């Protein structure tokens, strides 16, 4: 499982 | 002097409620042990966990518990199911009495005791008398025939098997077992919101639970199988961390809407349980977000379906529907008003001695249990 915060392309925030 | 005793059990919490008749005489909560995904895989843990509930429910009163129980649980094998009682009284007119409704209702029951599944919730949808007359009460009515449809609430009789016999050697009192979706649902509307149309979305830990009403009845009932142990997976995951402290974190400072969320160092600690690491509320934030975002989306299919059979909105329960701003993103993602469901925000009279749990999105099942 691929956590969603990638899967929504958010990970930029990280 | 009446009491209940009124257990919820989910994946992650157990939640008994003792009410008396109305007043809260006790309440709580307890860790959830040996249920993994809505199957019991280990019966000792289980039954550990229900006699820890019951026996805080006991420290609370100071008595033993002498009450009739009413259990509900998650499944994602819940479904709808109908049917149809015939009286045909014949050349002649008779009165409709609660004796008839009563024989045809539980003739309702037994009938849809079939196909491996059990009902565990009944309704009196639609009542038609002569072939032609449409009733909103048949009672005291006189017909030559009398139809009834039913719609109910089913789960496989294995399911059922399963929790009925390890309670039943936990519980040394009679009990009825419910949906717990279902008195989630009857424990947080309201009449109108159940008259003109309303989905309940149910924020679990294994999946997200997802119930319409519609003219006083369920008319749809589903699950999108994602649910809050994926938000905790995903903070465990993207922080490095362990279940429980990500759970600590998303409790603590967990937020549904980021955007606007100030500078704030939180602490943490590794799978070691020692090391300390630090993120900030922010970044914990978008990793829920992202992850309640896709929940909601999901749930938006289950929306749709039942938007061709939503005046009332929709009203979020369960755990997640605790954390702080989500009925934000829920209005953003559904485009609909959305509320939180508690019993305290139902139609109902206050509850003496409630104010901690009768607001508690968590407790609505547990309260639904009773008033139903
Ligand atoms: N105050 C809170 N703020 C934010 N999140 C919370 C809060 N309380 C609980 N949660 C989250 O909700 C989850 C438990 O909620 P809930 O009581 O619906 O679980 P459950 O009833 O055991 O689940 P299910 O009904 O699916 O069996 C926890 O995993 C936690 O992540």
């Amino acid at each position: 499982d691929i956590p969603a915060i990638y899967r929504y392309g958010l990970e930029g925030l990280l | 002097t009446v009491f209940y005793t009124s257990i919820d059990i989910g994946s992650r919490y157990i939640k008994g409620l003792v009410l008396g008749k109305w007043e809260a005489l006790a309440f709580s909560s307890v860790k959830s042990r040996g249920l993994d995904e809505g199957e019991i895989k280990d019966a000792i843990a289980f039954k550990e966990s229900v006699n820890t509930l019951l026996k805080e429910l006991e420290e609370q009163l100071q008595k033993s518990l002498r009450s009739d129980f009413v259990i509900s649980f998650s499944s994602v094998s819940f479904e709808r199911e109908d049917t149809v009682i015939e009286r045909d009284f014949g050349e002649e007119k008779r009165s409709i009495t609660l004796d008839i409704l009563s024989e045809m209702q539980s003739e309702a029951l037994e009938k849809l005791k079939e196909n491996g599944k059990t009902p565990l919730h009944i309704f009196s949808k639609r009542y038609l008398l002569d072939d032609e007359r449409i009733v909103f009460n048949p009672l005291d009515m006189k017909a030559s025939k009398i139809a009834i449809e039913y719609t109910s609430i089913v789960v496989p009789l294995k399911v059922y098997e399963m929790f009925y016999n390890f309670l039943q050697d936990t519980v040394k009192s009679p009990f009825q077992l419910k949906s717990s979706l279902v008195s989630t649902a009857e424990g947080v509307l309201t009449t109108p919101e159940k008259d003109r149309g309303v989905v309940v979305v149910n924020l679990g830990y294994n999946f997200t639970g997802l119930i319409a009403y519609k003219n006083g009845v369920p008319i749809k009932i589903s699950y999108v199988p994602v649910g809050m142990k994926h938000v905790i997976k995903d903070v465990s995951a993207v922080l490095d961390t362990s279940f429980e402290e990500s759970e600590r974190l998303i409790i603590t400072h967990g937020n549904a809407v980021y955007n606007d969320l100030k500078e704030e160092e939180i602490q943490y600690r590794g799978l070691d349980g020692n090391t300390i690491k630090t993120t900030t509320a922010k970044k914990l934030s978008v990793i829920i977000h992202a992850r309640l975002r896709e929940i909601m989306s999901k749930s938006k299919k289950f929306f749709r379906e039942v938007e061709a059979k939503i005046p009332g909105g929709v009203v979020l329960t369960g755990g997640g529907a605790k954390i702080p701003r989500i009925n934000e993103l829920a209005t953003e993602v559904f485009k609909s008003p959305v509320r939180t469901g508690c019993y305290a925000n139902s139609d109902r009279p206050s509850i003496i001695n409630a104010d901690e749990v009768a607001n508690d999105p968590s407790f609505a099942a547990a309260f639904g249990n009773v008033f139903a």
